[PDB]
């Protein structure tokens, strides 16, 4: 995978999670960021787009930033729900195509 | 769509191929209820339809 995410957590329900991922200077460093989920056994769909961007129907629990070749997602009041791989996509400008990471688990206790 | 500026994002958004209808219809209510957001809706609308197309190439 071209974007290194961070290892895979199990926290319990209420906590706060942060996810991060890095690229480098001709993806992230230049491109925003969208975050996918894939709730287990179902396809994914769009969670965050362009940073920060909510997709329609998200909770607002979910936020994302960028910042130099790096990006985060943070889940705020975990929720059974929210047990899922979750993966960064961004554009890469050198492969002139979309480049993914490895995807995240989030495990709910 | 009252107004030209209605009018012109409902023609943007019902043109972007990588909505889903759900996403799509979202949009299009929003221009009816809040006219005044309707350039925010149709670039909230623009970005969501590109990433869209990232979601497809995962998949």
């Amino acid at each position: 995978p071209v974007l290194t995410q961070s290892p895979s957590v199990s926290a319990a329900p209420r906590q706060r999670v942060t996810i991060s991922v890095s690229g480098s200077n001709s993806n992230i460093g230049s491109n925003t960021v969208n975050w996918i989920q894939q709730l287990p056994g179902r396809a994914p769909e769009l969670l965050m787009c362009d940073d920060d961007l909510l997709a329609p129907g998200v909770s607002d629990r979910f936020s994302g930033s960028r910042s130099g070749t790096s990006a985060s997602l943070t889940i705020s009041g975990l929720q059974s729900e929210d047990e899922a791989d979750y993966y960064a996509a961004t554009w890469d400008d050198s492969l002139n195509g979309w480049v993914f990471g490895g995807g995240t688990k989030v495990t709910v206790l | 769509m009252f107004n030209k500026d209605q009018q012109s994002a409902f023609y943007e958004i019902l043109n972007m191929p990588n909505l889903n209808e759900a996403q799509r219809n979202g949009f299009i209510q929003s221009l009816k209820d809040d006219p005044s957001q309707s350039t925010n809706v149709l670039g909230e609308a623009k970005k969501l339809n590109k990433c869209q197309a990232s979601l497809k190439s995962f998949q």
